[PDB]
């Protein structure tokens, strides 16, 4: 327990080495840039997947692997949509103010959670008015201070959404944790990886529609492994695609 | 200036207080917090007052406050150099928590004499094998150190 | 005996299995109906992950019990 303090300094020396190398949210880059990471001898399996995907996929946006990748990836996906569809933006602002009131109603720490919401709402409102542009938004999304404050909101709703439907999701949790126990340990704090259960909640809480491309080294069905959330009787096209390589998420764009 | 999370949290922590705890910012650094926790009812630390130092790191609230005891204290959670062993200051920290949470929790380690103590200190094992001797020691150390001027 | 496997996608399926069956076989059977392969699957009963080695009887799974299935999508 006296040794603990000196491993926090490791978990910072490593976190900062990852932090200087690449931004929280990168600019767009051609999908071929991904293939570059793989060569036909040392990593042929991945190179196949990468090459197959490039038939469908045009650009890739790298997300810093810091424990928050999934949440950061989703929020970029959303923001982008909202800058191309004004109604969507206006609809999201309205449903966000609801989350605020839903949060206090669910017994979250009042003023702190409310302030996270208020900070995101003011962000969205300034995008709507015209204070922030396409270029300013991406500058904000890269400042660690601002970016993580916004991200906290999405972590909060993922938690909110779970508690809101506890009786329903509790059997999915394991190691004998309760819904609240899982949330507080796994979803509410920063730097904590997202799992399927969290992934489902954020997507549903956000009211969006997502395809995940499961790039692993295994033989797959034609077009590779993928997963749609939510999967429906409907056939509405996914509005955000994520690339999933083991333990990591980046945002990827269909070709045009 | 500062991020809003500190500005607001100060204002709220001054206009509302926490019963048993004085907590005011340093006049020179707004991230520096001087704290006196007065020893709680029916606990070995009855009648003594303990100074603490809280600091808010650059990345706060995305990482816990740094908190240390100045006033020397016989306790299985607090060592020679004043360092506090508390879950919500390491593993269980959430940005939804705040200074008020840290304070209450620390207070409740004494309050509320938290034993604690399923961990391994030289103080903790003494508190394990016999409550009797250990509880009195902490009454003695309150007398020697926690008071007064 | 029949069992149910509930998935996060708002779907439930049903399987014909024996208490001698390894968790591996149960996973294999899910693959036959869904497509999801054994190594992408996590199964959970009574708030505990079922283990590739053991069998249904080892976990005390009865007639008409519901298992829960999540995917391996942990990522950072």
């Amino acid at each position: 327990l006296a040794y603990d303090e000196a491993i926090m300094a490791q978990q910072d020396r490593i976190q900062q080495e990852i932090a200087v190398q690449n931004p929280l949210v990168a600019t767009l880059a051609p999908f071929s840039i991904l293939c570059a990471e793989y060569d036909n001898e040392t990593s042929a399996a991945f190179l196949s997947k990468a090459t197959e995907l490039s038939e469908v996929y045009g650009e890739i946006r790298y997300i810093r692997g810091d424990g928050n990748c999934f949440y950061r990836a989703i929020l970029v996906g959303l923001i982008e949509i909202m800058l191309k569809d004004r109604a969507r933006l206006e609809k999201f602002i309205a449903s966000s103010r609801d989350w605020t009131r839903t949060l206090v109603e669910l017994g979250f720490p009042d003023w702190t959670c409310t302030d996270f919401c208020d900070f995101f709402i003011e962000f969205l409102e300034k995008i709507h008015s015209g204070v922030h542009t396409e270029e300013a938004v991406y500058t904000i999304l890269n400042d660690d201070g601002s970016a993580n404050y916004i991200l906290m909101f999405f972590r909060l709703i993922t938690s909110a959404f779970l508690k809101q439907n506890s009786e329903e999701y509790a059997p999915f949790i394991d190691e004998g944790m309760t819904v609240a126990q899982y949330c507080e340990q796994e979803i509410e704090p920063m730097w904590k990886d997202a799992d399927h259960l969290a992934i489902n909640s954020l997507i549903k809480a956000a009211g969006t529609r997502v395809r995940i491309e499961y790039m692993d080294r295994t033989a797959a069905p034609n077009g590779g492994w993928h997963y749609d959330i939510p999967s429906d009787d409907q056939q509405i096209a996914p509005e955000i695609t994520l690339l999933y390589r083991p333990g990591h998420y980046d945002v990827i764009y269909k070709k045009d | 200036g500062l991020p809003r999370r500190i500005i607001k949290e100060t204002q709220r922590l001054l206009a509302e207080p926490v019963p048993g705890i004085k907590a005011e910012p340093d006049e020179s650094n707004a991230r520096y917090f001087h704290v006196v926790i007065a020893g709680p009812q029916d606990s070995p630390f009855e009648g003594g007052t303990f100074k603490l130092e809280l600091f808010l790191p650059e990345e706060y609230p995305m990482a816990a406050p740094k908190v240390r005891f100045m006033t020397k204290i016989y306790h299985p959670n607090v060592d020679k150099l004043g360092r506090i062993c508390l879950d919500i200051l390491k593993d269980k920290w959430s940005p939804a928590l705040q200074i008020r949470t840290v304070l209450l929790s620390i207070q409740a380690l004494l309050s509320a004499p938290n034993p604690d103590d399923p961990l391994a200190n030289d103080v903790a094992e003494q508190w394990k094998t016999n409550e009797a001797q250990a509880i009195e020691t902490a009454r003695a150390w309150t007398r020697l150190y926690a008071m007064n001027n | 005996m029949q069992i149910f496997v509930k998935t996060l996608t708002g779907k439930t399926i049903t399987l014909e299995v024996e208490p001698s069956d390894t968790i591996e076989n149960v996973k294999a059977k899910i693959q036959d109906k869904e497509g999801i392969p054994p190594d992408q699957q996590r199964l959970i009963f009574a708030g505990k992950q079922l283990e590739d080695g053991r069998t249904l009887s080892d976990y005390n799974i009865q007639k008409e019990s519901t298992l829960h299935l999540v995917l391996r999508l942990r990522g950072g």
